[PDB]
């Protein structure tokens, strides 16, 4: 989708980056955490063909199905009595905020290439 | 000559056909051949084998 081609463009050169330095010798993958696995030679890049097609239809028929099954008990959990208040303290510790005060900062505090760029990351992150 | 959209710039062929240019040094020399490495045969992996 045209919709995104900007942040492909902006993967395919992370992917660059993989393919240029010598990140090979590798028998397990170099993965820890996160994606569901497939591997396929060089396809059609044009639309998600029948090998995405499978590589999906395998993440969601057998995949998202049960994930979903498990998503909504945790919902379930998350909407009962005195379980919930837990999540609410244990959220409410993480957030809070407070009267004149700030709220989650950044906190640049290390060496950087000036107070300019120190001063923009500030209003980037507000 | 007939379209005048340019030059053909694939091939489709049969098993055979690949495995002769994936055998053959495409590129300009005296004369070769070998093993097929040029080109992917398995059909059971892609269907695109390479590019001459």
């Amino acid at each position: 989708l045209s919709l995104f081609a900007p942040w492909a463009k902006m993967d395919e050169r992370n992917f660059k980056d993989q393919e240029k330095e010598d990140l090979v010798s590798i028998t397990a993958p170099k993965l820890d955490d996160g994606a569901r696995e497939f591997e396929v030679s060089s396809n059609e890049a044009a639309s998600p063909y029948n090998a995405a097609f499978q590589t999906i239809f395998g993440s969601y028929e057998p995949g998202m199905k049960t994930t979903r099954e498990l998503i909504d008990t945790y919902r379930n959990l998350m909407n009962n009595y005195e379980v919930d208040n837990a999540v609410s303290e244990i959220v409410s510790d993480a957030i809070v905020y407070e009267d004149d005060t700030e709220v989650v900062a950044l906190n640049l505090d290390k060496s950087k290439f000036s107070p300019k760029i120190k001063n923009m990351m500030l209003d980037e992150f507000s | 000559r007939q379209t005048g959209r340019g030059e053909g710039n694939f091939i489709i062929a049969s098993r055979n056909v690949v495995n002769v240019l994936a055998s053959v040094d495409t590129g300009i020399s005296y004369a070769a051949q070998g093993l097929a490495t040029g080109f992917s045969t398995d059909t059971t992996k892609s269907v695109f084998a390479g590019v001459l």
